[PDB]
């Protein structure tokens, strides 16, 4: 891995302090031959949580998970069975990041347009 | 053509309840009250404005449960790198929504809290 990235089980990781929207974050990681971090096991999770805890608790940190539904929120239907077409969600939260409130131990849904530090994986 | 004390609007019937219940309890309450009854669904901006005015001006209620809720387990969550979503560190608790009377916007809210609500049924 580059001198300023960390190596773990075949991958290279780096936490970037420069804040950006989820989308910009992904593009920056891509530019560095990677993507926003994907976590596939509890062990990998614990590593990412440790890296984040030792590099950053005032901000959440972007990871590569996103709610791909086309609607503002995830439910495709109301309890009365009618389809969800009209929507008026105050602030949709479709992008995920490490929750600062659990010391980056869990994941939370956030506004994709919010500026937060992020973590790349390649 | 609604039952007494229910308000009518474009072929549907509505009734705002001040008594506070959890989202699940409110939905069940609406269902047992009348056939086809449910927590209100908002299908147009005009319907939204109608209910907000009723709850705020007539009953001084700012937040009401609406018939929208989901668990992350049922959402298309995808990793930007194509990996499969095996391990997850997300809440396994449902997400519920309330509508606020001032701007008719919908806000995420913890489902086990108590809030007023609106039941709706089709004439």
């Amino acid at each position: 891995c580059l001198p300023d990235w960390s190596s773990y089980k075949g991958h290279c990781y780096k936490v970037f302090k420069k804040v950006g929207t989820w989308e910009d974050a992904e593009k920056f990681c891509v530019e560095n031959s990677g993507h926003l971090a994907s976590i596939d096991s509890k062990e990998e999770a614990d590593f990412v949580t440790k890296l984040a805890s030792q590099t950053l608790f005032v901000y959440d940190a972007w990871i590569g998970l996103r709610d791909e539904s086309k609607t503002q929120q995830c439910s495709p239907q109301w309890t009365d069975g009618s389809s969800v077409v009209y929507e008026n969600v105050d602030e949709p939260t479709k992008c995920f990041g490490l929750d600062v409130h659990t010391e980056y131990r869990t994941w939370t849904d956030l506004p994709c347009g919010e500026k937060n530090p992020f973590i790349c994986k390649s | 053509g609604c039952l007494p004390d229910w308000s009518s609007y474009k072929g549907h019937c509505y009734k705002v309840f001040k008594v506070e219940k959890t989202w699940a309890d409110a939905e069940k309450f609406c269902k047992e009250l009348v056939n086809g009854g449910h927590l209100m669904s908002v299908n147009s901006r005009e319907e939204g404005e109608f209910i907000s005015k009723l709850a705020l001006e007539k009953m001084r209620i700012v937040l009401v449960w609406i018939g929208l809720s989901h668990f992350w387990r049922i959402c298309p969550l995808r990793w930007t790198d194509g990996a499969r979503l095996d391990y997850r560190a997300l809440s396994d608790e449902p997400i519920c929504f309330v509508a606020e009377s001032f701007h008719n916007k919908w806000i995420q809210w913890t489902c086990n809290r108590k809030k007023s609500f609106v039941c709706k049924y089709r004439v």
